[PDB]
RNA sequence: GCCACGCGUCCAGCGCACGGGGUCGGCGGCGAUGUCGGCUACCCACCCGACCCGUCUUGAAACACGGACCAAGGAGUCUA
RNA sequence: GGGACGCUACGCCGCGACGAGUAGGAGGGCCGCUGCGGUGAGCCUUGAAGCCUAGGGCGCGGGCCCGGGUGGAGCCGCCGC
């Protein structure tokens, strides 16, 4: 029974620790800490008493049944997964859809959720893009910020909130926290000359123009 | 058994070889503490060149 | 009963447990000292030489006891006598490598399969990624990776080679063991060489790639391994 | 709605074509069924390049998917009512199929049994 | 003995049939319907068979005797089991392990009936 | 391309005998586990003598 | 509005003199020429366009009678901007010279 | 920076994982009279390759011989 | 002193290495035809053999099983010969 603290040493490469082990068992000041040394339940009837066993045995047995595999160790489930993030991406920068609907739409990169999606959200006014999840390898990044710093997200949206319940109508939640976000970036787009017509404008590939050639 | 390269896979160089870990606890304080000493030279070249 | 028996149960693999964590000790020492030798060794010859200069006179270095040996050419026609050293130094496909201990025999050997083969004294590093990544080990007859130490010290143990660091030590630093220690390694199955070739049929002398590249060969075997 | 097997693994198969017999193109009289050509000069028996290809050992199939069907079973053959308990116990692995020249009274003795055995039939509605 | 024995009923014998890369045996006692030195259940001197009920109502356990090894007509006597589905599981496991009756097939009987009493529940 | 020869790479010896009669098969079923079970030689010449012919297990007078 | 896809050639499959491998297709991407300015097409998703006679499903819309063979860019090839591309089946020889889109949304940037 | 932990006498459990060969405890769509799938086998188009078989021969596609096509028969058998 | 599979042991399973081919030799064929002794309480005028087939398939392959049409009276699987 303490309180837990930390690992000692900073982990300097991953699968490498900052100190050895004797200098991490003098770091520990393990040299003055040497230690030496269900299923059946009564019940009454209404007779006697009977005495039952939970985790009856099983009424049916399959003609074959597969064998188990073996054990692995590096495989873990996609809620667990670590979530990869571009250098490029950063919250407030300008983001290009490129597969969904919004097809060449200049739309604006709020924060990354929890399963991996980006929140992206342009103006409605403008961009006429809702608070929508877009993954993010589908996504030109353009080096265009602006700074939400100091912006309030509503926490009570995220993954599970964008998550499809099972002929789709907007609700009234989605609606106010369209305009709850909005009413936060709007002002500050505008602050940036013809950055509103840059976001109503859609991205596109004309004559002489290759995306190799030219920076973003 | 799926024989996993020791250069790439670290653990399977420590499975083979236990000194590898402090080989390589070294060349990491080194190079470090020596691109340390290079940068502290070149800011102490500014104050060489300025003065 | 079962009472005495169950708490031998657990000393039994406490046994092996002890044991297998002394022998790790003593690996972790071997490769430690064997790190120590690299220092004596390597400096020393520059040592040598420094000190000669300043003294003006010259030094010359050891000759090489060690090389690598890699043939580089096909098995479509061939001298019986060319063929007979070929495969008596394990050297059978094309691309294959083996370690030679250098002599007069060895030379002799080695000088009548010129063409055949290119071959030059490697590093202290190329003898690392051979063992490493391509280090086979011949357990009754049959080509086994060397995945752990035991696979080295079951055939091995009795000439003091119980880890992959030991059988590195006395490959490079030619020892008392060391037709033991190279016989037990299968010949090394290299791939073609990234970047190309010269000219195959042709000496290094004279702008090939067969004879002796002396220490030309660690560039080859990079590209090689 | 049909009877799954235990395991559905996916099927490989090395090669699909059929192995033709050498110039059956040309001639009426040689048929499609393969015959090793051993001729002194015959191009596809040395291996020439653009020729009709030779069945070797290499083109087997894998053991675990030999001789199973596309939706996962193994045939067996099947002429009488009696023959359809043996299954009953491979009922997840193989599968029965009803012979050519039985009756189609008696293939309607058939079908329903191997329903009560929940044992796949390959060809259940064949006559009716 | 049942290693003599069935080095001759291995090939030649009514009750075995090959077709379709297969191999099976239609012996009254094979449960598992296979060809095979465990699941014959002519050779061995104590076997274990499960066949479906003579009204379509239940499993018939076959039982054989060590006493008339020779004595076809006695050897051989039959128990009916129409209990409930765990019920009825629960007693062939018993007549086979704490019987010691041959222990190897206790599952396989298990199996079997397992099917039998899937075989008789109403279609859907 | 390997310069190996297959002329003699398949060893020629019995791995079980020629003769189909069942009891020799019983005592060769037995031998086999005791080859492989035991660490004697003497279950391994008993074992291979018992996969020989008829002319390489001559009669031994008394 | 516009396009969103690059213009790229299937010049031909990756070949020899006398054998070619079928399985590989050989891109010639509009405005690279050089191996260097090959690395941003690399990963992207390559797609041959075509239509035919019978009608089939289009996802998101009513069915229509164009159809694709999916497939991506895998490595450069050669050293004047060339490329090659895997597909999922391999690319009939009647698009030879025609015009096939390679796309950006496998995006590194 | 450390593969070093005790005393006297004589000369063990909890979780993490570059660790004995892949999993997701991750998802999106369309599917009843016009849609999905169907290696092979029916037909057609394109690229690459590609000389008609048998036999004699050191050498055959040969301007070396048999050969329109198809069905049936048709050639190492028996005795000692 | 109350518990998965297995093992036609002529069966099953694990490791490594190798795979050309004329004449020629050997082995395996649950490749194919015909008849005989056994065997399937085998199939069959509610449709046998044979034949055709733009169908479904299996086996590397010799070949084989179903689906459809025609047909009207025999036929096949396994163990040996």
């Amino acid at each position: 029974k303490g309180k837990p603290h930390c690992s000692r040493n900073p982990v300097l490469v991953r699968g490498i620790g900052r100190y050895s082990r004797s200098a991490m068992y003098s770091r520990k000041a393990l040299y003055k800490r040497k230690y030496a040394a269900l299923a059946t339940v009564t019940k009454p009837v209404g007779g006697g008493t009977r005495v039952v066993k939970l985790r009856k045995m099983p009424r049916y047995y399959p003609t074959e049944d597969v064998p188990r595999k073996l054990l692995s160790h590096g495989k873990k489930p996609f809620s667990q997964h670590v979530r990869k993030l571009r250098a490029s991406i950063t919250p407030g920068t300008i983001l290009i859809i490129l597969t969904g609907r919004h097809r060449g739409k200049r739309v604006v990169f709020l924060k990354q959720l929890s399963s991996g999606l980006l929140l992206v959200t342009g103006p409605l006014s403008l961009n006429r893009v809702p608070l929508r999840r877009t993954h993010q390898k589908f996504v030109i990044a353009t080096s265009t910020k602006i700074d939400i710093s100091g912006v309030k997200i509503p926490k009570h949206l995220t993954d599970a909130y964008f998550k499809k319940k099972k002929k789709y109508e907007i609700t009234e939640q989605r609606k106010v926290d369209q305009k709850a976000v909005d009413s936060q970036i709007l002002p500050k787009i505008k602050a940036v000359p013809q950055l509103q017509g840059y976001l109503r404008s859609v991205f596109a590939l004309t004559n002489g123009v290759y995306p190799h050639k030219l920076v973003f | 058994v799926l024989k996993k390269n020791p250069l790439k896979n670290l653990r399977i160089m420590l499975k083979l070889n236990p000194y590898a870990k402090t080989m390589r606890r070294n060349t990491i304080l080194r190079q470090a503490r020596n691109h340390k000493l290079r940068v502290e030279r070149a800011a102490a070249a500014l104050a060489a060149k300025s003065d | 009963n079962f009472a005495e028996l169950k708490i031998k149960r657990l000393r039994k693999k406490f046994a092996q447990k002890m044991l297998r964590k002394a022998r790790r000790k003593l690996i972790y020492e071997k490769a430690k000292h064997y790190h120590k030798e690299y220092r004596q060794m390597y400096r020393t010859e520059i040592r040598m030489a420094r000190m000669a200069r300043k003294a003006g006179n010259f030094y010359v270095p050891a000759e090489p006891k060690l090389a690598f040996v890699i043939r580089i050419r096909g098995i479509n026609g061939v001298s019986p006598k060319v063929r007979k050293v070929l495969q008596l130094l394990r050297l059978r496909q094309i691309f294959n490598g083996t370690f030679v201990k250098l002599n007069k025999a060895s030379i002799n050997m080695l000088r009548i399969v010129e063409p055949y083969i290119a071959w030059g004294y490697p590093n202290l590093k190329s003898v690392n990624e051979l063992i490493y990544k391509r280090g086979y080990g011949k357990i009754n007859k049959k080509r086994i990776a060397l995945t752990d130490n035991t696979l080295i010290a079951r055939s091995l143990g009795k000439y003091n080679i119980i880890c992959m660091e030991d059988l590195i030590h006395e490959i490079y630093t030619v020892g008392k063991h060391f037709k033991e220690a190279n016989n037990f390694l299968w010949p090394f199955k290299l791939s073609s060489p990234r970047g190309g070739m010269k000219k195959k049929t042709t000496h290094f002398v004279e702008g090939g790639d067969a004879g002796n590249r002396e220490d030309q060969i660690n560039r080859l075997i990079r590209r090689m391994n | 709605a049909a009877l799954r097997p235990l395991v559905k693994p996916k099927i490989v198969k090395k090669r699909t074509k059929k192995f033709i017999r050498h110039q059956s193109d040309r001639y009426v009289k040689i048929k499609r069924n393969w015959r090793k050509p051993r001729g002194i000069d015959n191009r596809v028996r040395r291996r020439f390049k653009g020729q009709i290809l030779m069945p070797n050992i290499g083109y087997g199939s894998n053991k675990k998917t030999k001789h199973m069907l596309p939706s996962g079973f193994r045939k067996f053959l099947v002429h009488n009512v009696k023959e359809l308990e043996v299954l009953l116990m491979c009922n997840k692995s193989y599968c029965a199929e009803i012979a050519h020249n039985v009756s189609s009274k008696n293939r309607k003795a058939i079908v329903e049994r191997a329903a009560q055995l929940a044992i796949r039939v390959t060809n259940p509605n064949a006559r009716l | 003995s049942a290693h003599l024995q069935w080095m001759v009923v291995r090939n030649c014998s009514s009750f075995l049939i090959k077709r379709n890369k297969q191999t099976y045996s239609t012996e009254p006692n094979n449960l598992k319907a296979r060809n095979s030195f465990r699941y014959n259940g002519l050779i061995h001197r104590k076997t274990v068979g499960v066949e479906p009920a003579a009204d379509g109502k239940g499993v018939v356990v076959v039982m054989k005797r060590r006493s008339g090894q020779r004595k076809p007509a006695t050897s051989y006597v039959r128990t009916t089991i129409n209990k409930n589905a765990r019920a009825t599981l629960s007693s062939i496991r018993h007549m086979i392990r704490k019987n010691k009756y041959h222990p190897d097939l206790r599952m396989a009987a298990i199996r079997r009936a397992s099917a039998i009493l899937r075989s008789q529940k109403p279609v859907m | 391309g390997v310069d190996i020869r297959h002329n003699k790479d398949r060893k020629v010896r019995r791995k079980e005998p020629k003769s189909q009669d069942i009891y020799l098969r019983l005592l060769v079923k037995l031998y086999r586990f005791l080859a492989r079970r035991t660490n004697s030689t003497f279950n391994q010449v008993v074992l291979k003598r018992l996969f020989m012919s008829r002319t390489n297990r001559p009669p031994l007078s008394l | 509005s516009g396009r969103l896809w690059c213009k790229a050639i299937f010049a031909g499959y990756k070949r020899g003199l006398r054998n070619q491998r079928e399985h590989t297709a050989l891109l010639k991407i509009e405005g690279v020429y050089a191996r260097d300015e090959t690395e941003f097409y690399l990963g992207k998703r390559c797609a041959y366009v075509y239509k035919a006679k019978n009608n089939t499903v289009t996802p998101g819309g009513k069915p229509n009678k164009t159809r694709v063979i999916w497939g991506k860019v895998t490595r450069a090839h050669g050293n004047s901007g060339m490329v090659r591309a895997k597909f999922r089946s391999n690319l009939p020889a009647k698009a030879i010279g025609h015009r096939i889109r390679v796309m950006l949304y496998p995006s590194r940037i």
